């Protein structure tokens, strides 16, 4: 009889009141002390328990964050690489960094920001960029980046 | 809201920078998480579609992990955002092993008829085709 595998067969994903964004906030600050701009989307998002942040999260903060869910007598979750409670994966509460252009968390790239898929939006950023107080060589480099989408 | 005349240019460059295998540690949004999922090859499988949208839409990870642990040989690159996956070689054999263990579990557990039905319902897999859809 496989006692550990049984845990996964009897397990049910948490509800809205369990393993929620509250634990994302808690583990984030815990993980930070073991080594942040906390924020409070016009489309459907699957996972709602992600604490959103306005700064980068180092590999150390992120690795410590995942270890906090470590739990013995459990199999290694092949998604996050942590032995954690079944159906309670820390990837669902990992804190996410927002893009200041759209206020949503996504990866850096050419076709990842929702705010750079419409020419009307790119122009609005070009006008805003003209009012920047940043060094000229950065405003120049950023202005070109916008034009490269047109 | 978060844009000001002191970070708008930096935000445009920071948010649009593309990934470079030659220089992978270049500061980029959620880089630590992107590298963690790249190492696990979750960006090249049945979730690659999602790596260009909101990270809160990558997948229902609570379920992806629950499925991945029920099928040790199921390639993780097969899991889909909702928990579905492309049937793997040892799929038919694992459902068999899962039922035996499940029944043995119910025996040792002092459950109630309504609760016994749920546990059996939780592990049902509808194989519509190339893809296997659980629950
Ligand atoms: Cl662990
Ligand atoms: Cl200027
Ligand atoms: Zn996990
Ligand atoms: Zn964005």
């Amino acid at each position: 009889f496989d006692s550990i595998l049984a845990k996964s067969l009897l397990a049910t994903t948490p509800k809205e009141d369990e393993f929620n964004k509250t634990l994302s906030t808690i583990n984030l600050e815990v993980a930070n002390k073991l080594t942040l701009i906390d924020d409070p989307p016009p489309y459907e998002i699957i996972e709602k328990n992600h604490q959103l942040v306005g700064r980068s999260l180092s590999k150390a903060v992120l690795d410590n964050f995942f270890l906090l869910s470590s739990l013995s007598d459990n199999v290694r979750c092949r998604c996050c690489g942590i032995k954690h409670l079944p159906a309670h994966c820390p990837l669902s509460i990992v804190p996410l960094e927002i893009c200041f252009l759209c206020g949503t968390p996504h990866f850096s790239g050419r076709d990842t920001c929702p705010m750079l898929r419409n020419k009307e939006a790119i122009y609005r950023l070009k006008d805003s960029l003209s009012k920047s107080r940043e060094p000229f060589h950065i405003k120049k480099q950023a202005m070109a980046r916008l034009n490269s989408f047109l | 809201p978060f844009l000001t005349p002191d970070n708008i240019a930096s935000s445009i460059l920071y948010s649009t920078a593309s990934f470079s295998r030659s220089k992978p540690d270049r500061p980029r949004l959620n880089l630590s998480l992107e590298l963690k999922l790249m190492q696990n090859e979750l960006n090249k499988g049945q979730l690659k579609k999602q790596f260009k949208g909101d990270l809160r839409n990558l997948a229902d990870w609570n379920n992806l992990s629950l499925v991945s642990s029920k099928f040790p040989s199921l390639p993780i690159t097969n899991l889909r955002p909702d928990g579905s996956f492309l049937k793997h070689r040892r799929f038919n054999e694992e459902i068999a092993y899962n039922r035996q263990t499940l029944e043995k579990a119910i025996k040792q557990l002092d459950l109630s008829p309504d609760k016994v039905i749920q546990l059996r319902e939780q592990n049902g897999v509808a194989v519509n085709g190339r893809v296997c859809y659980p629950t």
